[PDB]
């Protein structure tokens, strides 16, 4: 049905480097070979990947739709509008930060992604998450439920039946039709209902006397059990403090005794997300610098631990965390908005603007920390990027990240910029280091990484056949970079073509159409246990609101859904 | 005789709307004045007697009663619909919500006057009563 | 007696979804209504009717209202959306959330000005919450946490009838197994409503003087609380010291606020001093205001259009490629007040009735057209009257509670044959429009 | 050196004119300022439509000087991002009126509607009529506001004056209504008459001189001293009030600074 | 054993009566629940009395003081 004749290929998955190869995609499905009815693209001298697959970024939700209130100072600022004026599609981009929904698909329709997995999202809130993605424009979209403060995973790890608590997370899964599993701040967002938080890795929640090391552990094996696809995505304790590198390794270590069963190609068993933000190091704000030589030197030792990196770009941006303690202690810090939304029985929330301007030693370091990960990384097929949009930056940024890894004129440029340049280069490392990563190298992280660890790389996120046909081309050849690393800028921002499965959406960087998306869940088949079901039933009687009938998002208010299925 | 006044809700108000706003459950639940017993007297207004509350931007014959709600010295109150809203007046201090709660009333004992129906309130003050 | 359960009742904030309908045989007749409030019942007993509108109805010129069919309605709508200059289309609080999509996709293509009914409720609130933010919560949270509830210019024994039985006061909720006789209830508004008669504290403040009512309990807070007057607002010290100590003692707190501070003096800055108190609270306790919001679905309004155009409400969508937002230039009233407009449209609201007079007398002067299910005032001084579905009897979709958490709601009854709802509606607007090529 | 506009059609609606600057008159052919854009409804319209031109722009905006004589009564967006340069309205105006300004002056000869001066960064303004309220206000949902600059409001101005004001100054020669300087971080409010109450709450940091009489005073102010000041005029003899005791307070090197309120 | 009369008049259907009442609160709220019985079910948005024949009734008053306008009538002298 199409063939991109005569482009670069950069496949990961296969191990392919600046062949000249051909894909045939025919009806959606990458196929070896198609007759001569197909329409061709004569992408010469241009760069060819995947649909990129982006695995953390919260483009939905009630987080995101608190954001967009809170925040209309984010659309129009000093008079003009800061997300630019454009109506390539047929509606409208509104946004700088926290884009609207449309401008968040056509966003990453130009960037070339295809699939975003829109990470927290409170079970009881599914509606809400499942409405903004039949908004979405074109990208194929699933969310991931919370549970790591769920009080039903607070007393099955408590009382330690994995049976029980498997298929609770089934039931769960089955009910807000998510991908994985997110802990978000272990245990202490719980502790935040009461005005605590959980500031190191073994102290005990607030009347349930369990830790976050415990429910950790009893979510992996729970995980492991089920053979879910992805695996326990982390965030981790003491985020945004100083010196919580040593509880950064403290709580990476807690997968040293498993292994990733599944039928699903993946071989993390954990996947701790925004590093650069539990890379610390030091006591206070003044003595202050970069543990990410040791986040990494552990994450090159052990392979069962995937990572990402939370990049700041240095702008302007409002943080989204579903953990509490972390937003308000930042608007502690800075006296700027706060909002906190509690959820019942499940999670947390805070949403606060911030300024990660170029004038602070503070933000300097926390922009050199993302780069000593990404540069310290020996296997980049484990460390990926995101920037935990838009908690250290819009995705819009993106491509400013691929120009300072691929560019160390890049990052001169902007350690010149910056204001405590000395003070930048003395507690941290960025400033002498020559690695610049290749094209090979960020095709590998930004396409193979994510698809990869979702143990779904079988469709998205790789040409080989019977994958799924989303193809995004580029305007850079591969024989020689530019020199210029604004020019990368732009040939990472705007892409010459890009396809999904087989329909052409984007050329030259303008929208063309949008055919319709997919939203991927999960479909674990397994014989219910009555234990689980009298405490859902008894629970809900006694504690929510809302009633068991009309938790469940209906099975009209899904769009698209393509299961992933599961047994026992 | 400034005598601040309220507009407010009241669940025979509400019943009385899905009844329908042009029945005569809406008429009795909204064409109710209740202020104070203090200020009735001193007012000389009769309990249950029709009074013209004529605000800055305009006028209303509504029935005057004592509410259970005991409105302190100096206050009145309209359960909110056509009634209250022919004699809100209309300043918004630039933020669209229009002064609902707390403006300067004058009241009027004024009996051997009738009710207006809401029908012939708004059709009226539009110009469009044909009946 | 095909008894329903987990149906919605339509009205009021808290979008109960406990109700239990026994439908007739025939399922189109509702014979008892189980575990709703009275404003409720009325509502679907008025849903289940047998005498409701199924057709249009336009006004000819001797001033009667005759019907016609709905693709000559809308015709009619289309053509007058495309002529005009600066349509503006109001309503919204009483919708699923897929008509207030449809209906922002319709004004995406016509250009006009699209509002809801925030702007004259709790739209100060979102000014304030733009100035300071939203500490907030669900309503799970207060009924299984809350050791203090404060009840800020509310009413809800008369607003929102069923908010104490349920969410607030009287649920035996997890870590509050006492249930009431361990929750402090205090209730402030000049009058002794009726949540003041169950309440057990009680400052009666004049009305108007609760900015300074605020300021004399963050200085307490704030620890110098010796510097107050002898009195404040008619409150006396030693109430508020009492009251202050209450607050600062509470293990978990929570505010509820409403016309009280939404519609007196200092709009937004009511709202905005209480949000700075509930921010100055969360350094020694646990505290979370949150907005006594009216509609079922009025908080989808500000949710939809939020994911669509990043603005809550009021609306400027006349470039066409850029909207804008202020509410003093751009809301309903404003506009009809400086005549800034060119067509009203009455879409789930009643503007005639619930607008101040001047305004309609403004509005008037333009074409007026009224999509609602039955007759109200606007339908009585429109210039057609659309009929449509009522969200939660003759059609389900999903709605937003109080504090933004989404119910489904359930059909319960088939509508009229013939009748079609807001969103199929809104759709064939939008579709007719394209054909006229604009 | 200077332009004249002139209208000579009556808009039924209101005028978004925008591009009613110098920045953009400057270095202009007559035939280019007239079809300059310029919205009406959900139209467009060409400037020339609506005005009539007779006068020679300069090379630069610091040069050009615009001179509007009709009934631009409801005209809005005049100023918008003015940089330099000069315009008078000799009428009244309507909204948004030296928006985001940067520089130069606007004369309006009349009256105003609200959100005067909204995000100023700097020039003047003159209005000698009655502003409405936020004169100076912040746009909404922001936090740094007006920056600088001057606003002389010689009539009754309204609620929302120098809300989260940053530094500059708002002088009212009439009186005011409700919520002066809320939010507010620095500069002066100087208003000459009766004020409702409210002045001052929830500041920070900053000043408020006032000549008229408060007549509702916040409680989160205290008296401690009386100072002779000169603000806009000569010794006055000033008693200030001290901070909004009820708002958190930026600490300076070695001392807490509070938002002082004077009064006469 | 007492008899409780409620206005229906004035009834709002608040259902802060179902809530409030201890017999009411017995099956969901105590460990291994003696009696299921319950006195009040807001039935067609007023408070109806299945407890006919006044057996489950122990003049708590808790009733009598949650409806916030008065509208519950407890009588303490036998029917
Ligand atoms: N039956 C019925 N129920 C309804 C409605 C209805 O119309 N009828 N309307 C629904 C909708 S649209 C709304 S928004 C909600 C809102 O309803 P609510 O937000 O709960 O507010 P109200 O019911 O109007 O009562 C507001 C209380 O604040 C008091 N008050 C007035 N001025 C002041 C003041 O200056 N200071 C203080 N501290 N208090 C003051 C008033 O006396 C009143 O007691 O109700 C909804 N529920
Ligand atoms: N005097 C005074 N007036 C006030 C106020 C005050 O405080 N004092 N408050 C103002 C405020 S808070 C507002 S909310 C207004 C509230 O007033 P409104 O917003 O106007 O509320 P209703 O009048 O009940 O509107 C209900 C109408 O929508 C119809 N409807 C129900 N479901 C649907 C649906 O699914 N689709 C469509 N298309 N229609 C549906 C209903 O049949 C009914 O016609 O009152 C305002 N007026
Ligand atoms: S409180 Fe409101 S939603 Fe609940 S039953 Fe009553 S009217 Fe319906
Ligand atoms: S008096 Fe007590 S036991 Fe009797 S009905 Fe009332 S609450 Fe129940
Ligand atoms: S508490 Fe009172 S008003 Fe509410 S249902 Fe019971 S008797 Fe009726
Ligand atoms: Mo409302
Ligand atoms: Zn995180
Ligand atoms: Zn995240």
């Amino acid at each position: 049905e199409l063939l991109i004749k005569n482009g670069y290929i950069f496949d990961p998955i296969s191990g392919i480097k600046g062949d000249k190869a051909d894909i045939a995609i025919k009806d959606g499905k990458i196929v070896d070979k198609v007759s001569s009815k197909a329409q061709v693209i004569d992408a010469s001298g241009k760069t060819v990947m995947s649909g990129g697959v982006d695995i953390h970024t919260h483009v939905s939700g009630p987080k995101v739709n608190t954001g967009r209130m809170m925040r209309p100072e984010d659309k129009f600022f000093r008079g003009s509008y800061r997300g630019g004026i454009i109506k390539q599609g047929k509606r409208m981009e509104m946004g700088f930060s926290i884009p609207s929904t449309y401008k968040t698909g056509y966003a990453y329709a130009r960037m070339g992604y295809t699939f975003t997995n829109e990470a927290a999202m409170p079970p009881l809130l599914a509606p809400h998450v499942h409405e903004e993605f039949r908004d979405t424009p074109i990208l194929d979209q699933a969310a991931m439920p919370v549970f790591g403060n769920n009080w039903f995973c607070f007393e099955y790890i408590k009382n330690k039946e994995l049976e029980n608590n498997a298929a609770y997370v089934a039931w769960l899964l089955n009910a807000t039709k998510g991908i994985g599993i997110k802990v978000v701040n272990p245990g202490g967002t719980e502790a935040w209902a009461w005005g605590e938080n959980c500031t190191t890795i073994n102290d005990p929640v607030p009347y349930f006397d369990i830790t976050p090391a415990e429910i950790v552990k009893g979510l992996i094996e729970t995980n492991e059990y089920l053979g879910l696809p992805h695996s326990v995505h982390i965030h981790g304790n003491n985020l945004g403090n100083p010196g919580n590198y040593k509880d950064t390794l403290d709580t990476l270590r807690l997968a040293e005794s498993y292994k990733a069963k599944n039928k699903f190609g993946r071989e993390q068993v954990l996947h701790n997300t925004h590093i650069q933000f539990h890379s610390y190091k030091g006591t206070s704000w003044a003595d202050f610098e970069s543990g990410a030589k040791e986040i990494m030197d552990y994450v090159n030792a052990n392979k069962n631990i995937t990572c990402d990196i939370g990049q700041v770009t240095l702008d302007e941006t409002t943080t989204m965390t579903a953990d509490g303690p972390f937003e308000y202690h930042l608007n502690q810090l800075n006296h700027i908005k706060w909002a906190n939304v509690d959820v019942e029985l499940e999670t947390g929330s805070g949403v606060v603007p911030y300024i990660y301007d170029k004038n602070i030693k503070v933000c300097g370091i926390q922009w050199a920390i993302g780069l000593e990960l990404a540069l310290y990384a020996k296997d980049l097929m484990r460390v990926h990027i995101t920037t935990d949009h838009p908690n250290a930056g819009p995705f819009t940024r993106y491509p400013c990240v691929i120009k300072w890894l691929m560019s160390e004129k890049a990052r001169k440029a902007t350690l010149d910029t910056m204001k405590w340049k000395d003070k930048v280069i003395a507690a941290s490392n960025i400033a002498s280091m020559d690695r610049e990563l290749g094209l090979y190298e960020i095709a590998m992280m930004t396409r193979a990484g994510p698809a990869k660890a979702l143990g779904l790389a079988a469709i998205y996120g790789s040409l080989v056949k019977g994958a799924d046909g989303n193809v995004a081309i580029y305007n850079l050849d591969a024989n020689d970079l530019p020199s210029d690393p604004e020019l990368i800028e732009a040939a990472f921002q705007n892409t010459a073509y890009t396809i999904k499965e087989g329909v052409v959406v984007v050329k030259d960087g303008e929208i063309i159409a949008e055919p319709h998306k997919y939203t991927l869940w999960t479909k674990v088949n397994m014989p219910e246990n009555a234990q689980v079901m009298h405490d859902i039933k008894e629970k809900f009687t006694k504690n929510y609101t809302v009633n068991l009938e009309n938790y469940a998002v209906f099975d009209e208010h899904v769009h698209n859904p393509r299961a992933i299925e599961l047994d026992v | 005789k400034t005598l601040n006044m309220i507009t407010q809700r009241a669940v025979e108000e509400g019943i009385a709307m899905e009844i329908g706003k042009t029945s005569r459950q809406y008429f009795d639940a909204c064409s109710i004045i209740e202020m104070n017993e203090q200020d009735m007297k001193e007012l000389g207004i009769m309990k249950n007697t029709n009074v013209r509350v004529k605000s800055e931007s305009g006028e209303v014959v509504v029935k005057a009663v004592v509410g259970r709600q005991t409105c302190y010295p100096g206050l009145c109150h309209i359960r909110q619909g056509v009634w209250a809203n022919q004699v809100v007046p209309p300043r918004t201090q630039s933020t669209g919500a229009p002064q609902y709660s707390g403006f300067p009333v004058t009241v009027e004992p004024v009996p051997n006057e009738r009710l207006k129906t809401a029908l012939e309130l708004v059709q009226g003050a539009v110009g469009m009563w044909k009946g | 007696p095909k008894v329903i359960e987990n149906v919605g009742c339509p009205y009021c904030g808290c979008s109960c979804d406990d109700v239990r309908i026994t439908v007739s045989d025939d399922g189109k007749d509702i014979l008892e209504v189980e575990n709703v409030c009275a404003i409720g019942t009325e509502i679907f007993k008025h849903g289940c009717s047998k005498d409701r509108i199924r057709l249009p109805r336009m006004r000819q010129p001797d001033g009667s209202m005759k019907d016609i069919s709905y693709e000559e309605a809308i015709d009619w709508t289309a053509r007058h959306l495309l002529k005009a200059k600066k349509p503006l289309m109001y309503g919204f609080g009483s919708t699923n959330c897929e008509g207030q999509a449809a209906a922002a996709r319709v004004m995406e293509i016509a250009g006009g000005m699209l509002d809801n009914c925030a702007t004259i409720c709790h739209g100060p609130s979102f000014l304030a919450i733009f100035d300071n933010g939203y500490p907030s919560c669900t309503l799970g949270e207060v009924k299984n946490r809350a050791d203090v509830i404060v009840y800020w210019g509310s009413n809800p024994a008369h607003a929102h009838p069923r908010h104490m039985s349920r969410y607030s006061i009287f649920p035996r909720g997890f870590f509050t197994g006492k249930g009431q006789k361990k929750r402090t209830v205090i209730v402030i508004d000049p009058r002794f409503t009726d949540t003041a008669n169950v309440a057990d504290y009680h400052l009666q403040v004049k009305q108007g003087h609760d900015y300074e009512l605020f300021n004399a309990f963050r200085m307490v807070i704030h620890g110098h609380g010796k510097d107050l007057p002898d009195e404040v607002a008619g409150i006396k010290k030693e109430t508020i010291l009492e009251v202050a100590e209450i607050m600062k003692n509470a293990r978990f707190g929570t505010t509820f606020f409403g016309m009280g501070l939404t519609h007196t003096d200092g709009r937004n800055h009511n709202i905005d001093i209480a949000i700075s108190l509930t921010r100055d609270l969360n350094k020694i306790s646990k505290w979370t205001i949150m907005a006594m919001r009216g509609h079922y679905n009025i908080a989808g309004p500000g949710v939809v259009w939020s994911w669509t155009f990043g603005f809550p409400y009021c609306l400027d969508l006349t470039k066409q490629n850029h909207a804008h937002m202020n509410p003093g230039e751009t809301s309903s009233v404003d506009m009809a007040m400086r005549d800034e407009v060119d067509m009203f449209i009455n879409i789930g609201t009643d503007a005639a009735a619930h607008f101040p007079i001047p305004a309609v007398k403004q509005l008037k002067k333009h074409p007026w057209v009224t999509i609602d299910p039955s007759i109200n005032m606007a339908s009585e001084i429109s210039d057609l009257h659309i009929p449509v579905c009522i969200c939660g009897v003759d059609v389900g979709g999903i709605v937003y509670r109080m504090d933004n958490v989404p119910i489904q709601f359930r059909k319960v009854i088939e509508p009229p044959e013939g009748v079609m709802d807001d969103e199929t509606l809104l759709n064939k607007i939008a579709d007719r429009m394209e054909e006229l090529k604009a | 050196e200077t332009i004249t506009m002139t209208l000579v059609q009556e808009p039924e609606l209101f005028l978004e004119c925008y591009s009613v600057t110098p920045d953009l008159f400057a270095g202009k052919s007559l035939a280019e300022i007239a079809d300059l854009p310029a919205h009406e409804g959900k139209i467009q319209w060409k400037l020339g439509d609506f005005f009539k031109f007779e006068g020679k722009a300069g090379e630069t905006a610091a040069d050009t000087k615009i001179v509007v004589n009709g009934n631009v009564r409801r005209m809005k967006r005049f100023g918008q991002q003015m940089t330099a340069g000069e315009i008078i309205i000799n009428s009244d105006a309507d909204m948004y009126i030296g928006g985001w300004m940067k520089g130069g002056k606007i004369t309006v000869k009349g009256n105003a509607d609200s959100f005067l001066g909204i995000a100023m960064e700097g020039g003047e303004i003159l209005i000698e009529g009655d502003a409405q309220n936020h004169v100076g206000s912040a746009y909404r949902g922001d936090w740094r506001g007006m920056s600088g600059g001057l606003i002389r409001v010689k009539g009754k101005a309204g609620n929302d004056i120098g809300t989260a004001m940053t530094g500059g100054t708002i002088i009212i020669e009439g009186d005011a209504f409700i919520h002066v300087l809320t939010h507010a971080e620095g500069g002066t409010v100087i208003i000459k008459g009766d004020v409702e109450g409210r002045v001052g709450g929830q500041m920070v940091k900053g000043d408020a001189y006032i000549l008229g009489n408060l007549l509702y005073p916040l409680p989160g102010f205290k008296k401690v001293a009386t100072v002779e000041k000169e603000v806009d005029g000569a010794t006055y003899t000033f008693d200030q009030f001290i901070g909004d005791l009820g708002e958190r307070k930026e600490k300076k090197k070695g001392e807490i600074i509070y938002g002082n309120i004077f009064l006469k | 054993a007492f008899a409780v009369h409620v206005n229906m008049e004035r009834c709002t259907g608040c259902n802060n009566c179902v809530v409030a009442c201890p017999v009411n609160a017995l099956e969901l709220n105590t460990v291994n629940p003696s009696s299921t019985d319950k006195i009040y079910k807001v039935i067609n948005g007023d408070a109806v009395i299945l407890d006919v024949k006044h057996e489950l009734c122990a003049g708590c008053g808790i009733c009598v003081d949650a409806c916030p306008y008065d509208v519950i009538q407890l009588s303490g002298q036998p029917p």
